[PDB]
């Protein structure tokens, strides 16, 4: 119970535009800022038996992995080469707190157990920690009203009023999967509960747990768990999940089964015998259909939401969302392009606006036109026979 | 026909449409990410938990128990006591990982009490030995039994009757009741495989056993029988069986065994033999050239198909159970247990629900209770009803039959 | 890569195609956190429809592993903390194969 | 690289250009007004790089050259215009208007308003940039300003008018430009920039909006801005100035949830009716309607909050009173005092019993009869301490309510100057928290001759000085000021040392609660006290003057008196003065809270102690897990008077908030503490405050959008928090009964609609998040998150209400606590 | 293991079973629930009309039939298969009564149904699959009145009381609780609306049910609107 890590996020500035109120927000901010500077520096400028004890304790501290505690004095250790000794353990020790696998550490020359070391998290594991937060605020997706609706269900409310479950006697959902067509606000729901949360998120990849060793990806997922379970609450999110957790077929080379080995190690750590803490996942895919259902089982992935390609008022909240900042002319009227029944994520509504700005900069205009979104929409898109049907 | 920006364009696009703030905006937002990177800087580093004990517990002058006692005596198996030539011992060590040598005693006050594989302490610069140790435990081996039993009981358990009597039987009367057993002369079966799609009470049922069970019972972590150092795999399962049968009655719990060892055809496998290697051990752990003991092997797969028949073959997994999508009786079942805690209406078509669920799980009938949960909740009402139970079923069991009416 | 001031990176053909599994995806990471060290970078990758195709089916004839290595490149490419200021110029000789994703 | 046209017209320009230098003096004018056609041909377009402006950076100086050899003339200004245009996009000697104002003067819009944008930031520089002098010099300026400010009224361009005139420092012109279709866009956008800029600044702008709001006769409006600044005089002009009757009721109704009450004279239309609604004489009876209309008419005993059954020797006795009282507030049933009675008013072991008393009085909270009766009842006892108890549960059940009659007066002053300081401290305080607001002279000149006589503790004395600030909050009462300071004058360094004098300068900054810089004089006046009782009293004093302001400088002045070691109280009241200059603009109070970290990690015990407090005041019944989960991980120290603060904190934060993953973390805090009373009853304390008013009462000193701070809030709170900056004596012991205090601050968290004629109107609305989409500097903020709810209804923090249908339209634009609603005529 | 042996309609399985017929029998299922009741006083059906929406008028859900005038029909599977049955019954009852002169027995035309469905794969009757639809004949003849339930494989049986479709599992218990032998038709048709209510998400009222009844005397009636009422006013 270490306690949530959250993501220190300054405020935000309500007034995008460019104006004296922005100024002043900002400079509170800064003058704040300044004032904590300053307080640090004149808490250091107006400022023995423990030194000593540390001088006693090895100066290069070895770290070494426990193994059978003994008496109440003389425990064996593990050098990290192999070899083990039957070494003491001095007073400073903390003692009631050693266990046999923990990284107990070593006095460099005598090898004397004299610290603990109860931190030994992967780098792995811990790089894969969100400390900043994302300026994605929920105000930044445009529709998917339903999907924020489910995913704050999921995430958010059993945390600010976990009164409502407890009244009825319900879990709420520990597992979220987000499957759609390339881009259309998966990553975006994510990035948003990590700015919006006040638990631990921790970014994954499924690319990312596949070890070249062997029983090396199980260890990571188990490792990746254990921290994630240590720091509650905490939230799991798993981009492109299909990179592990596909069909699993009857495999005829090695790395396959240990990938799938990979994946059973997940599946016992979202759903296994022992018990789950207040951990909570969110997968993130653009094919659902080639998961394994052991996976998408709705024991281990309560929810499953999906992002279709936006209908034409979730197209218009998204012009609006990406315009909003730019110097929009008033000879631009933003339904041509959304009247068009064509498939338009908010990845390629995005890409219109930005190309749409680039068109208008080189026809050395600082604000955009209506042919210059018709000309961006034109380039932008990238991508049955005639009377077939009708 | 495209002109390019020229110095003059970026100088006066960068000065003529502008707010009036925009510098300042800019240069304080700079200054905000700076000193944000300053303050971190100076209060950067917290006090990383050493494991320090509170003062006053410790005890100076214990760098006279460094320098005395000082023997940071090594670990080594006497392999070979050399016959003990009657006097003159000249025992033999294993150092693991360093070497083997011939050392002697040296003010062991026992020195009949040495025997062979005692795990003596040996010293540094001369290997006589000093203290003999217990056996080896094997921490990971140690930390896989489960100690505190989990909450599951063989009543969350709903429409799964046979397969709850089944691994009843197998897994406890032998354990509980051996006179029928004796006195019919059946031995009975010594291991059961559960299997069935994804999601039908194989772990649950595994959890209620380890609730019920006065006996060893060992949860082995599949994926912490999968290691580098080719062998490591095969030891690990090996020191588990002898642990097992050390206990008196011992129940071994091999969940998702598919990860450990399916078909042997290698092939292109030659870097996963090690897997087939300790599953290979297992199996010859399982059945093999001599007695078990009284080990009774648990083994749960969402998949028995891909297993290894020399380890499906029925003299090691001896009586596979099935596990298969419940009957409209255990439906019902299913959603009384899981609604029994729930805040519902005093009505509610349990019947009904079950039926509106065909070929559906029980984790799936647990999705559809706390879904109607959930819809109740959002409405601000405290009781979920019979509209919300359906809402939920329509919500999770689904996501037209018009030529079926 | 003449002209530019900036770091210039260049993966092409299957560089980060490795038999050891969970090695493309590293080097990706690698990659990009080198690219993000030496900012600004342009990361040239010349003939990606190696590292990078239409997905197939996870089974007995599919390299799972190659697209993992996709999806590596596809997370660093814009995933949760977008790149600074990183470019990517990919170089392609038949473009209705690369995945959608892409 | 160009193209041929474009050199074409680059070739135009320097041959101009070069005529110009050539010393014909005859054909001047042509390459004047050609070079003047070219230019607003191109600036007046909507290319954003204006070739004729691009083509004539090089002769930049040549053109000044020619400027200033030509003799004066019309051709002198003529081609000064030139150069200024020009000078809009090079600079770094601010030449633009340098050359407007020897210029033609003509319109200043025929060249673009980019020129207009320019000129006016560079006329707000050059207004920085002069002395109190050269006044002629800055009149020339205030013609561009009145040909600046309409131009951008008629170019949707409001905030940069807005930003000119108040960088200017002249927010007056307003008034002579704003139409009926901007005063909402520039009054939203002056009001928000008043939280972030100083005075005497803040003044101006607040009183500019007010201009703004009175023009277009937006009184509830003109009345919230009155409100902020603490200035009776505008208010009273407003609430008389206007003819419309409901309005006048609906800004009654904002007056009695402010403190504030007006005397109106016999001559207002409906006088008994507006000030029964200012007297909240009908918010007993609506709290009792809407806990009716949610079926929470259902006294819990404490059993049911400690919640011990599933997962008694003196002092949880008085914890179970204590959240007895919290928990059942206002609605005057209870099931362990009323009904059984006599029972939880004794066997609470002597001093305890004081407060337990006191509970009745917060059960029958703004009842005024009820309570009469009830405590009236065990207002005979043989014992003093249950009369003290019932006499301080007659001042909090008239707390809140102006009565015509002044039973707390009558009752409480029989008993002031008692021949006991038991008695007496119970009926000071009862007076100080019934009539806090009111700041009326009668109640005063009782109070104020009883923190001197021989017959005084100093737990009188700083009772009495709590009472008196309470009464008179932010008035500068001359009388209450010159006895504070007479008492403080009047004591020597021992008999000074008690921390029951921490309330002497208590009183003093309550009575100057956001008054300001006004304060030298009583920090001119106290520069004489002893060394360790003046940086407490100067910092009190000063906190409490800057209440809300949300002044850097000040902010800054504590943090330099945290950085002194002192191996140093008053730097536990620096901690607390943070938290309060920073209760007001939402980006000051994060920041806060990232300082108040740092100082529990680089600080001594003494503000260690006082961060808590912080954290508590800078939320209040604003449960948010940035705060709980700083305070829980505190919750556990090793130092006792940090625990039990953070604890005490995790109670205010979630007060009147019926918080789960409160009440979980403060029962396991319970069983954690279990052996330790001293926690325990703190623990307890703060499950009653989580469950205060069983999530129906606000402790917040914040009401009408976040943005007016009710004065008598703040004083309970700061009461109660200074208290606790010595907990081990103020409260864990003898003077407990100082808890309530927050009676000041709690006020119920409901929207309750009526007609007309005072009778509710049940409507639909939606409930949902203060969140906008885009700011643009004056658009309003939109519901985000709805949920559509039928009134009465509770609205928790951050939560606004709008009418899910317009068939009603609000007087004021403020859906919180009581609204009268007209009949829309239009539809629906 | 059921993809080698469930492919084909004449493919045994190592069980000894036709897996297609298997899967027929389960694609009655789909249908909605049809309860018919067998009494001294007649044989009564009732079946849980499924209207999707509006806009349908309820006489193209022909979940009740009539074959001949002493016989009808509750269906449940496909309608199409269901439309081939009804014809083939009405059909050869219209060719008994021409041959022999008098009304084909319930049991005889279900036999002829049952004769009709039995020819999956049997190279001299086309169909290629077994009918996925089953059906109750409900009717009088010279042995008072009958009902007799048919499924997919052909096999036919008489039934004092049976429940077909959706409802089935869940039905026949409550038809099995409740009936007895000496029961009235009016307390037969009370029982079943009954039934229905129980196993209907929707709730029971005027339309989403049929009711029909063949007594020794009056033709099989098919009750109308104001019948229905009236019986669901106190069912
Ligand atoms: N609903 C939306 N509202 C706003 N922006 C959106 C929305 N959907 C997509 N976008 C835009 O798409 C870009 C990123 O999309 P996002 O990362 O959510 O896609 P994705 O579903 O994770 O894609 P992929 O499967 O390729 O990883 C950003 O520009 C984001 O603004
Ligand atoms: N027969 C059942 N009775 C009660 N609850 C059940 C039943 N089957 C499943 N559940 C519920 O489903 C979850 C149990 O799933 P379990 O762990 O048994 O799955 P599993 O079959 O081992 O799946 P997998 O191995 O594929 O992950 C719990 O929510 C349990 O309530
Ligand atoms: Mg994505
Ligand atoms: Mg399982």
């Amino acid at each position: 119970t270490k306690g949530p890590d959250a993501a220190s996020k300054l405020p935000l500035v309500t007034p995008h535009t460019q104006c004296r109120l922005k100024l002043l927000k900002l400079e509170r901010i800064k003058d704040y800022l300044l004032m904590e500077e300053e307080f640090i520096r004149n808490q250091e400028q107006m400022k023995e038996e423990r030194s000593k004890v540390d001088d006693l304790r090895g100066t290069p501290m070895s770290v070494g992995t426990l193994e059978e505690i003994i008496d109440d004095n003389h425990a064996i250790v593990s050098t990290s080469v192999g070899s083990e000794h039957y070494v003491s353990i001095l007073s400073f020790v903390d003692k009631d707190l050693l266990e046999p696998g923990c990284s107990v550490l070593l006095n460099h020359k005598v090898h004397a157990v004299i610290g603990v070391l109860m931190d030994d998290t992967d780098p792995l594991v811990t790089v894969m920690k969100v400390e900043k937060a994302p300026q994605e605020t929920y105000a930044d997706i445009g529709g998917l009203d339903n999907q924020i609706q489910e995913i704050k269900e999921s995430v958010e409310l059993p945390l600010t009023h976990p009164e409502y479950y407890e009244e009825m006697g319900i879990k709420p959902p520990k597992g979220v999967i987000l499957y759609g067509p390339p881009g259309t606000g998966k990553t975006l729901l994510a990035k948003a509960v990590a700015n919006q949360t006040s638990a631990t998120f921790l970014r994954v990849v499924g690319s990312e747990l596949i070890q070249k060793y062997l029983g090396d990806g199980p260890k990571l997922v188990r490792e990746l768990f254990r921290v994630a379970e240590e720091h509650a609450p905490s939230i799991v999110f798993i981009d492109e999940i299909d990179a592990i957790g596909t069909k699993r077929y009857d495999s005829n080379s090695g790395g396959e089964r240990e990938i799938q080995r990979t994946m059973l190690e997940l599946l016992n750590q979202l759903d296994g015998f022992d018990s789950r803490g207040d951990v909570k996942v969110i997968m993130a895919t653009n094919r659902i259909e080639t998961l394994d259902p052991a996976l998408i089982r709705p024991g281990r992935i309560d929810r499953k939401i999906e992002f279709p390609l936006p209908d034409e008022k979730t197209k218009k909240r998204i012009f609006q969302i990406h315009t909003s900042r730019m110097t929009l002319a008033d000879d631009v009227t933003l339904d041509d392009l959304i009247m068009a029944k064509d498939d338009l994520s908010g990845a390629d509504i995005k890409a219109i606006c930005t190309e749409a700005g680039l068109m208008a900069l080189r026809e050395r205009r600082m604000k955009v036109t209506n042919e210059d979104f018709k000309k961006s929409k034109e380039n932008v898109l990238y991508k049955t026979p005639e009377g077939l049907y009708l | 026909p495209i002109r390019a920006l020229d110095e003059g364009d970026i100088a006066l696009l960068k000065t003529y449409g502008q707010s009036t703030y925009s510098r300042q905006i800019k240069q304080v937002e700079d200054d905000i990410q700076q000193l944000l990177k300053k303050i971190n800087e100076l209060t950067g580093i917290k006090e990383s938990d050493t494991g320090l004990a509170p003062p006053a517990l410790w005890d100076l002058a214990a760098d006279k128990q460094t320098l005395q006692s000082e023997q940071p005596l090594q670990v080594a198996r006497c392999t070979k006591i050399i016959n003990a030539d009657s006097e003159d011992p000249k025992y033999i060590i294993n150092v693991k990982q360093f070497a083997k040598f011939v050392v002697d005693l040296s003010d062991q006050v026992a020195p009949t009490d040495i025997e062979e594989g005692m795990r003596v302490g040996v010293d540094r610069n001369k290997y006589q030995i000093h203290i003999p140790l217990p056996p080896k435990i094997d921490p990971t081996v140690t930390m896989m039994q489960v100690e505190e039993k989990p909450d599951v009981t063989y009543s969350d358990v709903g429409g799964c009757k046979e397969q709850i009597e089944k691994l009843r039987e197998v897994v406890e009367t032998p354990l509980l009741h051996p006179e029928r057993f004796v006195n019919l002369g059946i031995e009975p079966p010594k291991g059961v495989l559960l299997f069935g799609p994804p999601g039908t009470g194989k772990t649950l049922c595994a959890r209620a056993v380890a609730n019920r069970t006065d006996a060893c019972f060992i949860r082995v972590i599949g994926s912490e029988l999968v290691q580098k150092y080719v062998g490591e795999g095969a030891r690990m399962v090996r020191e588990l069986f002898e642990m097992a049968r050390t206990k008196k009655a011992c129940l071994i719990f091999f969940d998702e065994i598919d990860a450990i060892g399916g078909a042997r055809f290698d092939d292109g496998a030659g870097g996963d033999n090690e897997v087939q290697r300790t599953m290979l051990e297992l199996i010859n752990q399982l059945d093999g050239f001599d007695p078990r003991g009284n080990i009774k092997v648990l083994m749960a797969t969402n998949r028995p198909d891909t297993l290894d028949p020399a380890l499906m073959r029925p003299g090691r997994l001896d009586r596979k159970i099935e596990f298969s999508l419940p009957d409209l009786e255990g439906r019902t079942h299913i959603f009384k247990i899981h609604a029994r805690s729930m805040s519902v209406e005093r009505d509610i078509r349990f019947e009904l629900l079950a039926r509106l669920c065909p070929n559906s799980t029980g984790a799936e009938i647990r999705s559809v209770c706390t879904e109607a949960g959930m819809f109740a909740i959002r409405a601000r009402r405290k009781i979920a009803t019979e509209k919300d139970f359906l809402e939920a079923v329509n919500k999770v069991i689904k996501s037209r039959y018009m030529t079926y009416n | 890569a003449h002209h530019t001031d900036c770091t210039f990176i260049r993966v092409s053909g299957s560089e980060l195609v490795q038999k050891f599994i969970g090695e493309g995806a590293r080097m990706v990471r690698e990659l990009f956190v080198m690219a993000r060290e030496h900012a600004p970078s342009i990361i040239f990758m010349d003939e990606i429809d190696s590292i990078g195709s239409s997905r197939l089916e996870g089974g007995s004839g599919g390299d799972s592993e190659v697209q993992r290595t996709m999806l590596e490149l596809l997370n660093q490419l814009d995933g949760f903390e977008a790149t600074k200021n990183i470019k990517v110029i990919m170089a392609t000789n038949r473009i209705d194969i690369l995945d959608s994703a892409l | 690289e160009l193209s041929e046209e474009d050199k074409q017209l680059q070739d135009e320009l320097e041959m101009l250009v070069e005529r110009l230098g050539e010393k014909d003096t005859s054909l001047y004018r042509p390459a004047l007004e050609e070079l003047r056609r070219q230019i607003r041909s191109s600036t007046t377009s909507m290319t954003s790089v204006p070739k004729p402006l691009k083509f004539l950076r090089p002769h930049y100086g040549k053109l000044k050259e020619i400027y200033e050899n030509m003799a004066p003339g019309e051709n002198k200004r003529f081609a000064a215009d030139i150069i200024s245009v020009l000078a809009m996009t090079m600079s770094g000697e601010r030449e633009c208007l340098k050359y407007r104002l020897v210029g033609s003067q003509e319109e200043l819009a025929s060249w673009g308003h980019e020129y207009v944008r320019h000129l006016a930031g560079e006329v707000a520089k050059e207004w920085q940039e002069l002395d109190d002098a050269e006044k002629v010099q800055r009149e020339p300026l205030l013609t561009l300003v009145k040909e600046i400010v309409p131009y951008n009224m008629a170019h949707n361009a409001e905030h940069e008018a807005c930003d000119l005139l108040m960088e200017i420092e002249q927010v007056d012109m307003l008034e002579k430009d704003i139409d009926e279709n901007a005063y909402a866009k520039v009054c939203l956008y002056l009001t928000s920039c008043v939280n972030y800029v100083p005075e005497p600044e803040n003044s101006a702008l607040l009183r500019c909006a007010l201009g703004v709001f009175r023009k277009f006769s937006r009184f509830p409006e003109a009345l919230r801005l009155a409100l902020m600044l603490n200035d009776m005089e505008l208010v009273e002009d407003i609430f008389t100035s206007c003819k419309d009757v409901v309005v006048q009721k609906q800004m009654a109704f904002m007056l009695g949830r402010h403190g504030v009450f007006l005397e109106l004279s016999e001559d207002v239309e409906e006088y008994e009716d507006l000030t029964e609604i200012m007297s909240n004489v009908q918010l007993n009876s609506n709290f009792l309607a809407l806990a009716r209309e949610l079926d929470i008419m259902e006294p819990k005993v404490p059993d049911d909050i400690y919640k011990t059954h599933l997962e008694d020797s003196a002092r949880m006795n008085l914890a179970s009173s204590f959240v007895n009282g919290f928990v059942n507030a206002a609605f005057g049933q209870d099931k362990l005092l009323t009904d059984d009675g006599n029972k939880w008013l004794y066997k609470n072991k002597d001093h305890g019993m004081l407060s337990a008393a006191a509970s009745l009085g917060m059960i029958l909270l703004w009842d005024v009869d009820g309570g009469l009766t009830q405590i009236d009842k065990y207002l005979y006892s043989s014992e003093d301490y249950i009369k003290s108890g019932a006499l301080l549960a007659c001042g909090i059940v008239n707390s809140g309510v102006r009565n015509e009659c002044d039973p707390a007066l009558a009752l409480l002053s029989d008993y002031v100057l008692h021949n006991s300081n038991t008695m007496r401290l119970g009926s000071i305080f009862g007076l100080g928290l019934a009539y806090a607001g009111s700041n009326r002279e009668d109640v005063l000149t009782l109070l104020l001759p009883v923190m001197g006589d021989s017959k005084s503790s100093m737990e009188v004395a700083g009772v009495t000085a709590l009472a008196c600030g309470m009464i008179a909050v932010g008035s500068c009462n001359g009388d209450v000021t010159s006895t504070i300071l007479q008492t403080i004058m009047e004591k020597s360094e021992t008999e000074l040392k008690d921390t029951y004098a921490r309330w002497l300068p208590l009183g003093l900054g309550l009575n100057h609660l956001g008054k300001g810089e006004a304060i030298e004089a009583i920090l001119a006046a106290l520069e004489v006290v002893s060394e360790p009782f003046r940086s407490f009293a100067n910092t009190l004093v000063d906190v409490c003057a800057y209440a809300g302001s949300g002044n850097v400088l000040k902010v800054q002045q504590l943090l330099h008196i945290c950085s002194e070691h002192f191996d140093g109280a008053h730097q536990g009241v620096a901690v607390l003065g943070i938290a309060l200059i920073a209760m007001g603009e939402e980006i000051g109070a994060e920041m806060a809270l990232r300082t108040f970290g740092h100082l529990l990690r680089y600080g001594e015990p003494t503000l260690r102690r006082a961060v808590p407090l912080a954290l508590a005041l800078i939320s209040v019944s604003n449960p948010r897990l940035n705060i709980l989960d700083t305070l829980s991980k505190f919750s556990h120290d090793a130092d006792p008077e940090v625990s039990y603060n953070s604890i005490f904190a995790m109670g205010m934060v979630g007060s009147g908030t019926n918080n789960a993953r409160l009440a979980a973390m403060l029962r396991q805090l319970a069983q954690y503490h279990a052996k330790d009373p001293n926690n325990l009853f703190m623990v307890r304390l703060a499950q009653g405050l989580t469950h205060l008013g069983k999530g129906t009462l606000t402790l917040c000193p914040y009401h009408s959008d976040r943005q007016l701070m009710s004065q008598v809030a703040v004083a309970g709170l700061l009461t109660v928090l200074v208290s606790f900056l010595d907990v081990r004596n103020i409260i864990l012991g003898k003077s407990h009964y100082v808890l309530y205090g927050l009676v000041a601050a709690m006020q119920p968290r409901m929207l309750v609609t009526f007609d007309e004629e005072l009778r509710p109107l049940p409507v639909s609305v939606r409930v949902g998040q203060a969140v906008d989409v885009v700011g643009q500097a004056g658009k309003p903020k939109t519901i985000t998150g709805f949920q559509t709810h039928t009134t009465p209804v509770l609205l928790a923090h951050g939560e606004r209400a709008e009418l899910a249908t317009e068939e009603f339209l609000p007087v004021t634009p403020i859906l919180e606590g009581f609204v009268i609603l007209r009949k829309n005529p239009n539809y629906d | 293991t059921r993809s080698e042996y469930d492919r084909g309609v004449n493919t045994f399985s190592p069980e000894g079973r036709l897996f297609q017929v298997e899967y027929a029998i389960e694609a009655i299922k789909l249908g909605s629930t049809a309860i018919g009741i067998q009494t001294s006083e007649g044989v009564c059906l009732a079946v849980e009309k499924r209207i999707t929406s509006p806009l349908m008028e309820p006489s193209s859900i022909e979940k009740i039939v009539e074959i001949d005038a002493h016989i009808g029909c509750a269906m449940s599977g496909l309608i199409a298969d269901a439309k081939t049955l009804i014809d083939k019954a009405r059909v050869e009852t219209q060719n008994h009564w021409f041959t022999y002169n008098e009304t084909m027995t319930v049991e005889s035309v279900t036999q002829a149904v049952s004769n009709l469905a039995l020819q999956f794969g049997e190279e001299d009757a086309a169909m290629s699959r077994p009918f996925g639809v089953a059906l109750l004949f409900g009717g009088v003849d010279e042995k008072g009145p009958q009902l007799f339930h048919m499924d997919p494989s052909g096999t036919f049986v008489q039934c004092d009381a049976r429940a077909i479709g959706s409802a089935s599992e869940g039905a026949q218990s409550s038809l099995q609780e409740v009936y007895h032998k000496s029961m009235t038709l009016k307390e037969a048709i009370k029982s079943s609306l009954i039934i229905l209510k129980q196993v209907m998400e929707e709730k029971l009222n005027a339309t989403n049910i049929e009711l029909a009844t063949v007594q020794p005397g009056q033709n099989f009636h098919m009750f109308t609107k104001e019948e229905l009422e009236e019986v669901i006013k106190d069912i």
